[PDB]
């Protein structure tokens, strides 16, 4: 038999374990709160036509007046932002913020650490094994959306098996031909285009005919609980942003397209329910930090 | 921020002196009410207006 | 005053002690309430601006 | 950094009287000590910093189970402002002051086998500045007094020349030493330079400038004691006084 | 021949034929207004430290003051929002909340119920059917880009007839080496990587030369009229959400990826003009169902 | 030996030269700001029940008041904004607005101006080239997310090159099996799925054992300097808008999926530097365009 799994769940790298408190959590959300004021004064700068607004948000967020000739970079709250999100990608990351730095800085403004609230949806499609026969062959390609492509080469039909995981919530199969999908120790459908699919229902065993190949297409959704200020849109930017400038360039760590892609991998791996939640944490400090590169930039 | 503290301040005191000049657009049942704990008139219905 | 003891007596006494006597007698103000920030800008006109 | 702020002797034996054991130990998990790492400095480099993490930064770190890691837990207290993650020590020996530990022998902790040279490399030495060289060499020679090792802490100190200069002047049982030791042993304070919100290149220097900006703001707010505005309101147990004595000196 | 055509056009099931009057129309608007409040009422509440903008917009939307201890499901409205979700994707699912329960949650804003004013673009890629000879293999995955592999086995060139229907406006055809494409009937042009087509203009010829297989891929654009306050990144949260809540689980019903590949499906079927008026309210709907949910998770 | 490249990067077309200076670029940023106040006027409106908040709107935005028997089409800023659009495009359109009109348009609100205030990150992957030897078959399809699919019929394993450029910032490579790769004058290390590369750091070479295909699926990020308005939402729905209603129908131009493949096909061509600030305006010029048309459809 052959095995074949999706690029993205292999090797899940250890998550941190540090700044995961209600201290630090608290820090987190003050600087998510705080950079979305440093983009909005800016942009109150430009259309009024002066300073004021951005050097009066400045300075709360970095606890220092702007000044001409030096670099305008966050202060130490950037410092901060920076390095606890190195910590929280990798465990082999250091821990070098002190724990007076993280009650100082999460006392600027007043908001819950709570990463609960709410929830959202996440499309990176789960397939954990694909077991064949000897006379096919089986490919897979994408995690948005991940097409199979399965030839037959043998003398009768051979029967695939697909397993999804327990995580995802819904899956939904379509085939480029109507195919016959179903579950273990179950008569086989009618041929047909599509297939929505539970993934704890188990293995699910595809026919595959003798002739042209034969692709199917699967998108999954699942429920992840987060913060009610979460935003996928700024999370994916701020993911891409902190790979450019490197700060996930750690030793023995899995690089991933998308946040996405990290957030599924993680889920999977063992003990994934307590990875999930320093993800959560990392998110949303994702945030904060496109939010304060973009108001911030360097050429 | 202190330009919305006095921006409300100023506006809060034309709207209470063009209400009671000329004949008041309150009644005088609403002043009695006001006025109750002894404080004046225009006191009374700038606080409930805030 | 409220709860009739004198200073002596309450000396060596801690502040959560202490709450848990005037709370238990019937009294509720014995928090301390932190202060709401006002920013504040200063119009540069000829001079640079605070 | 309260403990970072005593500047004289009296006022650090002072402290470590009336601070418990588990000041010292952290309940963080931090990371292991010695590694080469690299971290972000965006205010001076684009490119990651390179820098080795240790036991004397201000952040805790995770450390041995044995005793040594113990008395390595105490010393970067005093010098760094936290220490490091040793769980499961007991509730005898947490309850105890850093003053008894290191004094005296009712604690039920046998510290005679420690090694003066290899705590010193552990604790990296030569990267401490003057003032944290004279914190730890307070902790030797109080260790020192317990154990009956005085003629080992002469030659240790006779071995490294610089430690020799600045070692400070006490002797262990007396008070009558303590009030006349005029070093300055302060880490943090209130700055006569310029002191700005500005970054630091290295995990030590930049966690140092932590304290000291903290320190400031602690200086200013009401968690602070101001002896000359308010030392009638103090308990008279925990009163300044000129005939303070520590038990048993 | 061969036939080859995308899988999320095949087989639309019937929509719902109830709530799409004028007072149901303005419960779905009524809906998305409240639930939006709802939302930001929440950002504003923990600016601040105050309770009193959500208690506002939660008894507007619920009915109902908030208190502790409750699980705070959004009240009557919340209820009538999910029942009329599950009308609206098909014929089979039962209509349960009477009109006099619609028109009451549609007096509590003053909202109007038109939800044709303004418009938005679909990039779902219609091919309706791809023709091919005798010799030849042809493969269509994908339904927001739609890649088609072709390899010719014959002695000769093969000629592919491609079919996009007649409701996309705008489709780009890229290829993975130059290729030649032209109208029926019309000569063939010099090799070119990209095309532009309006579907109107006719079926489409593709020449499939002898050897390396050939891979375009499909981009298309189809504009929808929708109301004003139509966002797509809420409507697509809702239908995942309205997927995994299981309430479009109702027998003889066809399920999609995305509220794109519902609404493009239902748009090339035999009443196309009538059923996309009627999934437009399930996607304004889905669209309050997302924001209702997210700061009232049950 | 055989060469492959990505559809999009073949031949980017001159854009416009007009329109650029520091009085044009106030235009465009007032257009979005203004723009912007009418679509959340209509949102007032509706929930206020009175008109007088798009009243207002509308006769910043169109100098004359809405009437209800004449069409509402923006006035002669909604002209203005139309026509630069045309002209950002190709160096063939007209550019027929006159310096006048830009000027007296741009004192409607006031606003920096400044295109280089933020950045934003672009996602089209580009692959100048994949230089194969003999017997293999190297096919790419893709632009946001690139797949490479390798055949080996030879004996033995071939090495293949890959040309990511000189502009983007890093690349992502996930395979379908694990698989080698290198830099030129490089060891191999073992294989593994995923590599994380820059493409300033040389050609990559891979190695592909016979077999079974190598599937390559490669994801990029690049960063350029926009203004702080801009939106990549709101951009992408005006790329297309302006598409379907012929804005960009100029003879001898090249036509693309989407801004994102827009902006990195012109970054790569030769002296392409200078290109890439005229696309940021264009893409602020359709953010208006999007949300003024949204507001006023016709």
């Amino acid at each position: 038999a052959n095995r074949a799994t999706s690029a993205f769940l292999d090797n899940p790298h250890p998550v941190g374990v540090n700044y995961v408190d209600e201290g630090s959590r608290q820090f987190v959300a003050v600087a998510e709160l705080l950079a979305s004021k440093l983009i909005d004064s800016s942009r109150e700068s430009d259309e009024s036509n002066s300073d004021v607004p951005f050097v009066q948000a400045y300075s709360k967020f970095a606890d220092d007046n702007p000044r001409h000739l030096r670099v305008k970079t966050g202060g130490k709250m950037a410092n901060a932002l920076t390095n606890v999100i190195r910590s929280y990608y990798s465990i082999n990351a250091p821990a070098i913020v002190p724990q007076v730095e993280i009650d100082r800085l999460a006392s600027k403004a007043t908001v819950s650490g709570d990463m609960y609230n709410s929830y959202a949806i996440f499309n990176s499609v789960p397939i954990v094994e694909v077991l064949s026969p000897a006379r096919t062959t089986v490919s897979i390609v994408g995690s948005d959306r991940a097409d199979v492509t399965m030839l037959n080469t043998g003398a009768g039909a051979a029967n695939i098996t697909f397993n999804f995981g327990q995580i995802a919530e819904t899956v939904i199969l379509k085939g480029s031909v109507p195919f016959q999908l179903a579950r273990l120790n179950q008569p086989m459908p009618a041929a047909r285009f599509t297939y929505k699919l539970r993934p704890l229902d188990g293995p699910f065993i595809v026919v595959l005919p003798v002739g042209n190949p034969l692709v199917i297409s699967a998108t999954a959704a699942t429920r992840i609980q987060v913060p009610l200020a979460f935003n996928k849109a700024l999370v994916e930017s701020g993911f891409q942003t902190a790979m450019n400038d490197g700060l996930f360039d750690i030793q023995n760590v899995n690089y991933y397209s998308s946040f996405d892609e990290f957030i599924i991998s993680q889920y999977h791996a063992q003990d994934g329910i307590n990875r999930v939640s320093t993800c959560v944490i990392l998110g949303l400090a994702l945030q904060a930090y496109d939010q304060m590169r973009r108001a911030l930039p360097v050429r | 921020t202190s330009g919305s503290i006095i921006n409300h301040a100023n506006n809060l005191n034309k709207v209470i002196n063009h209400v009671f000049a000329d004949k008041p657009l309150i009644s005088e049942t609403m002043l009695k009410i006001l006025t109750i704990d002894g404080t004046t008139g225009k006191d009374g219905y700038r606080n409930w207006l805030d | 005053f409220l709860t009739n003891t004198t200073y002596d007596i309450v000396n060596n006494d801690t502040i959560d002690v202490l709450k848990m006597k005037l709370r238990n007698q019937g009294w509720p103000f014995v928090e301390r309430y932190n202060a709401v920030e006002i920013d504040m800008s200063v119009e540069p006109l000829r001079s640079p601006g605070q | 950094m309260d403990v970072l702020s005593k500047g004289s002797l009296k006022e650090l034996l002072a402290h470590l009287e009336k601070t418990p054991l588990e000041e010292a130990i952290s309940y963080r998990i931090g990371t292991v000590p010695y590694q080469n790492v690299l971290i972000s400095r965006n205010e001076y480099y684009n490119q990651l910093y390179p820098d080795t993490t240790s036991l004397i930064d201000g952040v805790s770190r995770e450390g041995q189970r044995n005793v040594n890691g113990l008395i390595m837990s105490i010393i970067s207290y005093v010098v760094s402002g936290s220490g490091h993650y040793i769980p499961n020590i007991g509730f005898m020996l947490l309850r105890r002051s850093i003053l008894d530990i290191l004094t005296k022998h009712d604690t039920g902790l046998v510290t005679n086998n420690l090694n003066y040279g290899i705590i010193a490399r552990n604790l990296t030495v030569s990267k401490m500045n003057c003032e944290q060289r004279k914190r730890m060499l307070i902790c030797f020679k109080l260790l020192a007094y317990k154990d009956g090792n005085q003629n080992d802490y002469e030659i240790y100190l006779n071995q490294n020349i610089p430690l020799k200069q600045i070692a400070p002047n006490f002797i262990p049982g007396d008070m009558r030493t303590v009030i006349h030791n005029q070093d300055q042993l302060a880490i943090v304070g209130i700055p006569a330079y310029r002191l700005t919100q500005s970054t630091e290149l290295s995990i030590r220097d930049d966690n140092a400038k932590s304290y000291k900006l903290g320190y400031v703001d602690w200086y200013n707010s009401n968690s602070f004691l101001r002896e000359r505005s308010e030392f009638n309101l103090i308990r008279l147990k925990d009163r300044d006084t000129k005939y303070g004595k520590l038990n048993g000196w």
